[PDB]
């Protein structure tokens, strides 16, 4: 149902961690340990691919990274952290409303069809040490365009190759629609400097692989505040910064941009997602709340990620667990409940992008 | 028109507030207070993250309740 992707270098990085496992250079944090715990076979056993989807399922519901995660392997290590940030997963979803947050959004009239790409930001907050994502795109305190650009291409560039074929195989063209990734909750103390970097990032992916991309055509880029109206050709694609805080009337993260319709284009929206997190985040408790939740909640995304057949509900907004759980209970019955109570993991099939450009197995 | 306490990981932050103020008007009344953005607020009660759109009402927070922020 989901598909979980990662560039090459983030390959070489797991492929390092096992054999640092296997060469006695490293331990396992503890919910990497935990999700190991429960296999027969050792780690030098493992084919690249298990041992890939068993760190990927110590990822939890619900997880405050930028406050409550230690770094130190009493949740999980740097090493983790630097793979777990790259990992970004990709699903077909129902969009049932326009994506605006609280009170905002806008049911659509029939749901139109979708995908959704969850993508990590850079992890720029802690509530303890220094993150991964602090040490790589930092030099001493601030921050480096180029080190970020770096790194938002290693996260974004397998998603953007996913829908360049995919858009072909439907005889399409792509329209993209992307938030301000990283510049809320995981942007810490750089808040007030990181809206233009991430936009930069965006537009230097963009143009540094245009000619990847032949399908991709609009990409739709709202900051929601902290940047100004603008648009630029970027090789043949048309890239629009849309800050639906500071524009009024404009098109919603879960809605065709203008020039865009079901006929000549896929809908692709780009999710702030988050390390250790299954896509959804916050919504797995409940609150449809930031990037992550929101865009999950307006989805069928909690089907896709449980099996299960959800209820949208109209005045709320909200994708909700299904009548044959929520009906007889008396209490906790969000979408993380439904996952306490039926055992459900966040494992699916992985692939890397290679040498080539091309998607293909660990192996 | 009431009062509610919402601690830190701590100094408690006392704000006025009303059953009507929706989360979002809580989180700018923190902001005014202690300087952190709305956008890296998380706001917890009885266990349950508070989201944008619903009103302390929804919740059923009362006067002198507990909330939890939780900070970078
Ligand atoms: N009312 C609003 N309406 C629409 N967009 C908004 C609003 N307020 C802010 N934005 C924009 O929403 C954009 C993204 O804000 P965030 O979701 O914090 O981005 P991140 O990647 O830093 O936080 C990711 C963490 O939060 C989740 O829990 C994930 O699971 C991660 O744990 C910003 O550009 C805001 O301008």
């Amino acid at each position: 149902a989901y598909q979980l992707l990662l560039s090459k270098e983030t390959l070489n990085k797991i492929l390092q961690y096992k054999q640092n496992l296997e060469k006695g250079l490293a331990t396992p944090g503890k919910f990497f340990l935990e999700e190991l715990s429960k296999q027969e076979k050792s780690i030098s056993e493992m084919d690249i691919t298990t041992f890939t989807q068993l760190l990927i399922q110590s990822k939890k519901p619900q997880v405050f990274a930028e406050s409550q995660v230690y770094h130190d392997g009493t949740d999980w290590t740097l090493e983790e952290e630097s793979i777990l940030g790259d990992v970004s997963v990709n699903m077909p979803v129902t969009m049932y409303n326009d994506g605006g947050h609280g009170s905002s959004f806008k049911n659509h009239p029939k749901p139109i069809s979708g995908y959704l790409a969850y993508v990590p930001g850079a992890l720029l907050a802690s509530g303890s040490g220094p993150t991964s994502d602090m040490k790589e795109v930092l030099d001493n305190g601030k921050l480096n365009q180029d080190k970020l650009n770096a790194l938002y291409e290693r996260r974004l560039l397998p998603q953007l190759i996913h829908f360049n074929e995919l858009a072909r195989q439907n005889e399409k063209q792509a329209a993209i629609t992307i938030p301000g990734i990283g510049t809320g909750c995981f942007s810490g103390a750089y808040y007030d400097v990181i809206k233009p970097y991430v936009r930069n990032a965006l537009i230097h992916i963009l143009e540094k692989h245009k000619d990847s991309l032949p399908y991709i055509d609009i990409i739709h880029y709202d900051p929601y505040m902290g940047d100004e109206p603008a648009e630029k050709k970027i090789g043949h694609m048309s890239f629009r910064v849309s800050p639906s805080g500071v524009v009024r009337g404009t098109t919603g993260q879960l809605d065709y941009p203008l020039g865009s319709n079901p006929d000549t284009h896929i809908l692709v929206s780009i999710v702030a997602w988050a390390h250790f997190s299954w896509p959804g985040n916050d919504y797995w408790g409940g609150a449809r709340q930031t990037d992550d939740g929101v865009k999950a909640a307006s989805t069928d995304t909690m089907g896709q990620v449980t099996g299960a057949t959800g209820v949208y509900d109209k005045k709320w907004g909200r994708y909700m667990p299904p009548e044959s759980f929520t009906k007889d209970r008396k209490g906790m019955s969000d979408w993380g409940d439904y996952v306490r109570e039926n055992g459900i993991v966040f494992n699916g099939p992985v692939l890397a992008l290679d040498k080539s450009g091309k998607l293909d197995t660990l192996e | 028109s009431m009062q509610i306490f919402v601690k830190t990981l701590g100094k408690t932050i006392t704000l006025e507030v009303e059953p009507s103020d929706t989360i979002e008007n809580v989180k700018a009344k923190i902001q005014d207070k202690e300087g952190i953005p709305p956008d890296q607020q998380r706001l917890i009660f009885a266990g349950k993250q508070l989201e944008d759109g619903r009103t302390l009402s929804d919740y059923n927070i009362q006067k002198e309740s507990t909330l939890h922020l939780v900070l970078r």
